[PDB]
């Protein structure tokens, strides 16, 4: 912060760097520093931060020669407004929770992508800052072997994408979070989430306050997690596009209306809000298109004659639904097309 | 808010405005008393586009009926829905016009006119703002075929920014046998063509073979073509009185759907053909409505579509049809690859989807396009006009008037102009 | 539509008096085969005279041309139809080529075997509608002239034509095709 | 300081006017109901905010706009929405017809019934500014209204405020997102009544903004909320030259001299990068060097064109956020080393180059992420000529069967009007390339 040219066949006029130059020269004001490929190995002598730049209010410390994560912790405690951090690409090597608390006492946002940190040194990490939001963790191979206890509570935000180690077992563990609005999952290698505790049309305790997900990238080519996600009691928003199911074909969107049709409280996918319009239109070509098997399993307008097996109720649980909201397919809506001579 | 003010003249005008205005409250849910009593909200959205809210929850009609003979009138005042019409909204003489357009635009039509201008221009005070006026008249007779002429011409004075449509019902001699018809059909086109937007041709040949094949009917008589062209008119008029993505408003449809000034007249239609009675019987598909929407059978006038090119294609679905579904089976019938593929289902054509059903039936379809096959009903009534011009049949009563055959050659040179465009336009290059 | 309804009328009652004569018609054809030759791929005159030609040969005009085998009046017509019909791909002129070649298949000979291939062609054209049309046309013109298959195969290809969706995969319409080409004797196509 | 007057007009204009000043607000740090914590004065004179947004003796701020549109069903929700104690009931005027997609309406029929009520709301504005600038139109050629009334209102304002500069922001109409078959009819028309009438004119091609949405966001069906939402960042990167202390085209003055070399001219391509989303936030960290390199990109172009095959005439460059000159120097040697551009040498103007120490903002739970750095590049090349050639293409074939234009002539128009329209588009698209003659 503190420190002709022609172009084809014409001069730049470079206007106003003296008044830039000079608003970058005052260190008692700079409320945002980025040192990307800048070489900070060490914190130096301290005090010296804490009175040349005493207002800080995000650091972006990625691509550097931070060798050990007390280098860190040291530049976070002169900094006592320090709101967002950024340590990515560093291989640290983090103490066996010796770290104190007190010094990320305001600390909003933490990203530690690519860094090689394991599940057990999360949490010892993010023992000083209980109020802490977003945490991002991308291209990490972290096992998810243990869960949190008095760590992790206000976790608005929890990325671990580029991480191919993670399943159903290893989500249940970090399933009984209290907030949790959002869990990025893209490229995770996952493809099957189910929840046992919960029977058809309850809802689950596993991820309540669960309101947008991302599933993108992954091997969904059943129509058993997108049946899955209904139980969850919250979920008004998900993305799930380069899939198996949802490919860049032209009948992909064929595929869209079903999601529709398999989550009730859906009002956006893909960021792209839902306008009634549209849920009515998926949920009659859901109620449509498998108004076959809806009576080659059993089924009759009058409640007298009913009767459907284990399998069409847990692979189309919402079809009860919306025979009650839209009456039952009569026999003349199920022939839209058929070969003549 | 937009209102539409809708006017009927003439005893065919009124007994098919009448029947138009029943099968439209019907639909909405609108006992013959005034109150409402439907099970939809959808059916309140645009109640007020042929509907003013007035003291009480009322509903009053915004029907303008004015007849000479003192016939109809007494008939749609004690009808099942006579008790809507407002009371001074009925204008009407003694004598009619006796078959004579010169009597009915200018010696008898013409003394009634005033009290028109007055109760139109009531009616539409009340209005927050007005869109564009209506007639329901038949090209046969004089108070039909004088009075809205007449009035066409009186109304684009004093209100030229607003839309002028109408619903000519061209007679035909299988269903009347009166021979001054041709010239009362020939001096109303030609006010129809220079002073009108839109027309809506409804031609009696084809209803009354309609009736006479597809009904089996034995006798068909006029309250079997008021059905048919109460249930086109019900059928046409969907997206001005309900919701929809295709928010195509009376303006905007007129000028997406008539390129030229002078050409403007539609072939509407109407699937499936029921009859009065009963209805239930089969339930017909998506598939089989477009097939059937744009077939010749089911058109209400006596011209091919397919013989003719197309300027302008159009459709109305009603019913649980979803407008992905419609757009899948329209995409598919501009493509020759695609099997069951058809050559007269023409391509850029406008779609529509409602959710209220008509009456009687679960799902229907309405065809309102512009083929130039419609020259055929123009030229129709050229020859019965010049085989009686040649002789000065009847003519001495139109002389004698005021009339003169100043008017007879100008409005056969109309007629003549139109139909040659006509026929150079169906032979136009497709790309 | 009325104009040609009330030309075709006018234009036969003129025929009926030059239909006995056989030179008057044998005059008629070749001014008509000749104006053909003129307006050659023209859509502004080949179109009409196309469909004018399915009307005057399902009223039975040239029925004196049809006690004769190899006719030159309708091998260069036919010649000329083909051409007229080479790589045609817009429907509305494939129409009135299909509705030709099998209006055609009432003159004997070599015409009338050559003109059956052609038909052959149009049941596995590039869309459906065309092998629908031209099944129809076939089964028709197979109903209107008898003594152009005999009695012990004619049920074969009335059974093989009715039960058969012309709309569907070309994969299976092959099959249909081949069927019908071994039995009315016509030599197997080659792509 | 002097203040400026943002007046909005049709369906799309009083759509992105609203996202520009929520956008406003959540970077100034304005409250929904207008208060500004930080702010140390109840009127305006020795802040910066001061010259878009309006102080009062309440601490109330009332945006400086002008919101004019014929149908209320936009209005109706615009000021029931969000943000209804900020804006004020006075500033947006609604109508009591549409001009259902027309041009002789929205200037003839709709036009004079509410043109005689906009300028004595308007008046009410520029009696309060003590020293305005100019206008910041916002409409769009394809919307009718939004063509005709825009047209007759800055031709009105010729005749009063004559002394005055004058911008604007069109959105070019795309097939796709077409809602009217007379798109071509309408846009010839006001781009040759308000040729004169526009110091400089923005176009934002309804087909590059979608192509961003779908490729660089990742966005299935992009709707017109989302494209509001992306042209939200290039009018706050634009604005924040006058709204900010900086030192580059800080008067509307400044950008006919140092973008619009000559008067006709006035079409400037415009291009903004980065353009991350929401969910890969964290994911790349893109230097000054990678967003300045992005911007001769056609695809990330604001209008789909081809610079590359034309010469350039003016070229301004913006910086906003952690940019330090020395950064920017490598960029600037990358331009000339890796890329090559010729220069008008007929032209006065040249290449300049600017930064401003303000951070970029994003809307909560938006679809752009909140980037460290961005990047604005106006570049006036005849490449956009382009643009008008395919325009001219659709209207004469229309015009050659004269099809939808009595709808015109039977509305107060001439037949005439249409030939003039054209000539001036010929006369047009033959200067723009005398302009680039080797
Ligand atoms: N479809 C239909 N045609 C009708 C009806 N009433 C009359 N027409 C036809 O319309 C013509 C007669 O015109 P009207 O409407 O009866 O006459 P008017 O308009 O009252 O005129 P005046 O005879 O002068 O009193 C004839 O061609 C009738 O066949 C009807 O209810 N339905
Ligand atoms: N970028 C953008 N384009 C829009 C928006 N709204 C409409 N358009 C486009 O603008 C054209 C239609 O302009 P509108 O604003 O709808 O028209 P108007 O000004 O309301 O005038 P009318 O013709 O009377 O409806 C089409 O090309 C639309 O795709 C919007 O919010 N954003
Ligand atoms: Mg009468
Ligand atoms: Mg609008």
């Amino acid at each position: 912060y503190v420190l002709i040219v022609t172009i084809g066949n014409k001069p730049v006029e470079t206007i106003g760097f003296d008044s830039i130059m000079k608003q970058q020269s005052q260190l008692s004001k700079l409320q945002e520093v980025s040192l990307r490929n800048c070489a900070v190995s060490c914190a130096g002598e301290k005090g010296g931060v804490a009175e040349a730049c005493p207002n800080i209010r995000k650091v972006d410390l990625s691509k550097n020669l931070l060798s050990s994560w007390d280098e860190v912790i040291h530049i976070a405690d002169q900094l006592r407004h320090l709101e967002v951090l950024n340590v990515s690409e560093n291989k640290l090597k983090f103490p066996s929770g010796s770290v104190l608390t007190g010094t990320l006492s305001v600390l909003k946002v933490l990203v530690l992508n690519q860094t090689g940190i394991t599940w057990a040194e999360v949490l010892r990490c993010v023992a000083g800052c209980p109020g802490l939001e977003e945490l991002y963790l991308e291209s990490n191979n972290i096992f998810i072997s243990e869960r949190p206890t008095d760590v992790l509570q206000t976790v608005k935000l929890l990325d671990l994408s580029s991480n191919q180690l993670i399943d159903e077992n290893q989500l249940y563990l970090i399933a009984h979070l209290p907030r949790l609005e959002q869990l990025i999952l893209s490229d995770t290698g996952i493809s099957s989430l189910h929840f046992p505790d919960a029977g058809i049309g309850c809802k689950t305790s596993m991820f309540p306050s669960l309101k947008y997900l991302v599933v993108n990238d992954n091997q969904i080519s059943q129509w058993s997690f997108f049946n899955e996600l209904e139980k969850l009691p919250s979920l008004r928003a998900l993305s799930c596009l380069r899939n198996p199911l949802t490919k860049e074909d032209k009948e992909a969107e064929t595929a869209r209306l079903l999601i529709i049709a398999s989550i009730g409280q859906l009002k956006t996918l893909n960021k792209c809000e839902i306008l009634p319009e549209e849920r009515r239109r998926a949920e009659l070509d859901y109620r449509k298109a498998f108004g076959n098997e809806w009576k080659q399993a059993g089924g009759h307008k009058d409640p007298e004659k009913n009767r459907l097996s284990e399998e069409f109720l847990t692979a189309h649980p919402r079809y009860q639904f919306l025979c009650l909201k839209y009456g039952a397919p009569e026999d003349w809506e199920l022939k839209t097309q058929q070969p003549l001579m | 808010m937009r209102e539409i003010v809708h006017i009927q003249a003439g005893q065919c005008g009124n007994q098919i405005g009448a029947k138009f205005w029943e099968v439209i409250s019907d639909e909405h849910g609108i006992d013959p008393t005034g109150t409402y009593h439907g099970d939809s909200d959808l059916q309140l959205d645009r109640i007020s586009v042929y509907y003013n809210e007035a003291t009480g929850g009322k509903y009053v009609p915004r029907a303008i009926l004015v007849d000479l003979e003192p016939g109809t009138m007494d008939s749609v005042r004690s009808g099942p829905f006579g008790q809507i019409f407002r009371p001074d909204n009925f204008v009407f003489g003694q004598s009619g016009a006796g078959n004579n357009w010169a009597k009915g635009h200018y010696t008898e039509g013409a003394e009634l006119v005033d009290s028109v201008l007055d109760v139109v221009r009531k009616e539409a005070e009340s209005c927050d703002c007005l869109q564009g006026f209506q007639l329901t008249h038949s090209l046969g007779g004089g108070t039909g075929s004088g009075m809205g002429t007449l009035l066409i011409s009186k109304i684009r004075e004093e209100y030229p920014d607003r839309i002028m449509n109408t619903f000519s019902v061209v007679p035909s001699p299988k269903v009347s046998d009166t021979v001054v018809e041709p010239y009362n059909a020939t001096l109303s086109v030609h006010q129809l063509v220079e002073n009108t937007d839109e027309t809506y041709c409804i031609d009696n040949e084809a209803l009354y073979d309609i009736c006479f094949r597809t009904l089996k009917l034995t006798t068909p008589t006029y309250g079997d073509l008021n059905h048919l062209v109460s249930a086109t008119m019900s059928g046409v008029t969907t997206c001005l009185r309900f919701p929809g993505q295709l928010n195509a408003d009376l303006r905007k449809l007129a000028v997406n759907m008539v390129p030229f000034p002078r050409l403007h007249f539609f072939m509407p239609g109407f699937a499936p053909l029921t009859s009065r009675g009963s209805q239930q019987y089969r339930a017909l598909t998506v598939p089989e409505l477009t097939q059937q929407v744009f077939d010749a059978k089911n058109m209400m006038a006596a011209c091919d579509p397919r013989h003719g090119r197309y300027l302008t294609v159009a459709a109305v679905f009603r019913g649980r049809m979803s407008m992905k579904e419609v757009d899948e089976q329209m995409l598919n019938v501009q493509n020759k690859n695609s099997s069951y593929f058809v050559e007269w289902i023409p391509n850029n054509v406008k779609t529509a989807v409602c959710d209220i059903p008509p009456r009687g039936l679960k799902m229907a379809v309405t065809f309102i396009g512009n083929s130039t096959a419609i020259q055929e009903l123009f030229k129709r009534i050229s020859e019965q006009f010049t085989a009686m011009f040649r002789r000065k049949a009847f003519l001495h009563w139109y002389t004698g008037e005021g009339m003169d055959e100043m008017e007879f050659t100008e409005a056969e040179s109309n007629m003549n102009d139109l139909v040659s465009e006509y026929q150079q336009y169906q032979d136009a290059t497709a790309e | 539509e009325s104009t040609i309804r009330h030309s075709t009328q006018s234009l036969f009652e003129y025929m009926k008096g030059i239909q006995s004569d056989p030179q008057a018609l044998g005059s008629f054809s070749g001014t008509l085969l000749q104006i053909f030759e003129d307006n050659l791929l023209n859509e502004r005159v080949s179109v009409p005279l196309l469909k004018t030609l399915d009307h005057v040969l399902t009223h039975g005009c040239f029925d004196i041309f049809t006690t004769e085998e190899d006719h030159p009046f309708a091998v260069k017509l036919l010649a000329l139809c083909k051409k007229e019909i080479k790589n045609s791909k817009d429907i509305q002129k494939l129409l009135s080529g299909i509705a030709v070649f099998c209006e055609m298949v009432q003159f004997p000979g070599d015409v009338r075997r050559q003109a059956l291939l052609q038909l052959c062609l149009l049941l596995c054209h590039r869309f459906p509608l065309i092998r629908k049309t031209t099944a129809s046309q076939v089964y028709e013109t197979l109903l209107t002239y008898s003594d152009v298959v005999g009695a012990d195969v004619l049920d074969e290809v009335v059974t093989v034509l009715s039960d058969t969706a012309w709309d569907a995969e070309l994969a299976v319409v092959r099959e249909q095709r081949n069927r019908l080409c071994d039995l009315l004797g016509v030599p197997r196509p080659q792509l | 300081m002097r203040e400026c007057i943002s007046i909005h007009v049709g369906q799309a204009g009083v759509q992105i006017g609203n996202a520009c000043w929520e956008l406003y607000c959540l970077e100034h740090g304005i409250q929904p109901d207008g208060q500004m914590p930080s702010d140390k004065t109840i009127g305006g004179g020795d802040d910066s905010f001061n010259t878009f947004f309006s102080e009062t003796g309440a601490g109330k701020h009332v945006p400086r706009a002008v919101f004019v549109d014929l149908e209320p069903t936009v209005i109706d929700e615009v000021r029931t929405g969000t943000y209804r104690q900020l804006f004020h009931p006075e500033q947006l005027i609604t109508g009591k017809e549409d001009a259902a997609n027309n041009y002789a309406r929205g200037h003839y029929t709709i036009g004079k019934e509410i043109i005689d009520l906009v300028l004595d709301r308007i008046r009410k504005l520029a009696d309060q500014c003590t020293g305005l600038q100019g206008f910041l139109v916002f409409h769009s050629f394809g919307g009718g209204t939004g063509s005709g009334f825009t047209s007759l209102l800055m031709e009105r304002l010729s005749v009063d405020y004559g002394k005055k500069s004058k911008l604007e922001f069109s959105i070019y109409p795309a097939p796709q997102v077409s809602t009217a078959v007379v798109e071509p009819y309408n846009s010839i028309l006001t781009t040759h009544t308000t040729l004169e009438h526009s110091d400089c004119a923005f176009m934002v091609d309804n087909e590059a903004i979608y192509d961003i949405c779908r490729r660089n966001l990742d966005i299935e069906r992009p709707t017109y909320t989302n494209l509001n939402r992306l042209i939200s960042q290039i009018v706050s990167s634009i604005t924040a030259s006058l709204r900010f202390d900086g030192a580059l085209n800080v008067d509307l003055t400044e950008f006919q001299t140092n973008l619009v070399p000559y008067p006709r001219i006035h079409f400037p391509l415009a291009t903004y990068a980065p353009v991350i989303s929401a969910e890969k936030a964290y994911h790349e960290q893109l230097s000054v060097a990678e967003i300045t390199n992005a911007c001769f990109e056609p695809a990330n172009q604001m209008v789909k064109c081809d610079p590359r095959h034309g010469k350039y005439m003016a070229c301004c460059l913006l910086y906003r956020g952690d940019v330090v000159p020395k950064d920017v120097n490598a960029a600037i040697a990358t331009i000339k080393t890796k890329r090559s551009i010729q220069f008008v040498d007929w032209c006065p103007t040249g290449f300049k180059v600017g930064i401003n120490y303000q951070p970029p903002t994003v809307v909560p739970g938006g679809d752009l992420a909140k980037v460290q750095r961005a990047v604005c590049m106006l570049s006036n090349t005849t490449a956009i000529a382009e643009a008008w050639a395919r325009l001219d293409h659709k209207f004469d074939l229309m015009y050659a069967k004269r099809a939808f234009v009595h709808w015109y002539v039977g509305e107060g128009m001439e037949e005439g009007e249409f030939s003039e329209a054209r000539e001036d588009m010929a006369a047009l698209e033959k200067d723009y390339e005398e302009v680039g003659v080797d």
